């Protein structure tokens, strides 16, 4: 999320056994980083 | 900056004429140039201006429809299109810098700018 | 006509009324973020008790 121009970037990784979907479930995420960016972004895209 | 004026020359009444100005250095974005002319005896005299953003260009009512300004901005050249050409137009034609920018086109006809090319002549037959 | 360029300049020269005389302006925000507190004052800091 990027809020008031701060790049905010929280996240979690867990262990899963599934080729289906999203594992049913509860599990919180941790914020890693902000960025002071005050960049206005609407739009994105994933690298692999 | 240097401003440099050419293609002054004899044309006959009726002809037309393409103007350069070569603008050099600190050319402003957001600046404007504009032509004027003085006559012998005569007083100084707004013809046309042009806005180097944008390219909106603003004419004295004498040239209105007859004349056209335009600049390359890419080559930081503007241009004096005269057709139509008459015995009254015959003059001194200097190229002028504005670097003050206005909001208003109307007041770049009065306002006093910063730099002037030499002149050209123009006669016309 | 409606037609008008955004911007106008500044007429300053050293003749100008106090009014229009040009003035240089900083403006300083605070911030307290979800992050650490990093732009700290020089007030010196003491032993844990």
């Amino acid at each position: 999320k990027n809020i008031d121009g701060y790049f905010k970037i929280y996240s979690k990784h867990t262990p899963i056994n599934l080729v289906r979907d999203l594992p049913q479930g509860f599990s919180a995420l941790e914020p890693l980083v902000d960025l002071p960016i005050g960049i206005n972004i609407t739009r994105f895209q994933t690298l692999l | 900056v240097q401003l440099v004026e050419s293609g002054g020359g004899l044309m006959q009444a009726g002809g037309s004429l393409r103007l350069s100005c070569a603008v050099s250095g600190r050319t402003f974005s957001t600046a404007a140039m504009g032509w004027f002319r003085q006559a012998p005896g005569k007083e100084r005299e707004f013809v046309a201006a042009i806005r180097w953003s944008g390219g909106s260009a603003y004419y004295a009512d004498s040239v209105k429809g007859r004349f056209t300004i335009s600049r390359d901005k890419a080559k930081n050249t503007v241009y004096l299109q005269m057709n139509s050409l008459k015995y009254e137009d015959t003059a001194v034609y200097y190229c002028a810098s504005y670097q003050a920018t206005r909001s208003l086109l109307s007041d770049y006809a009065t306002w006093p700018y910063d730099y002037w090319g030499q002149g050209t002549q123009v006669t016309v037959s | 006509f409606n037609c008008y360029f955004p911007l106008q300049s500044y007429g300053f020269q050293p003749t100008n009324g106090v009014g229009y005389q040009p003035y240089r302006v900083v403006v300083l925000s605070f911030e307290l973020l979800h992050a650490p507190a990093t732009v700290c004052g020089p007030k010196k800091s003491t032993n844990l008790v």
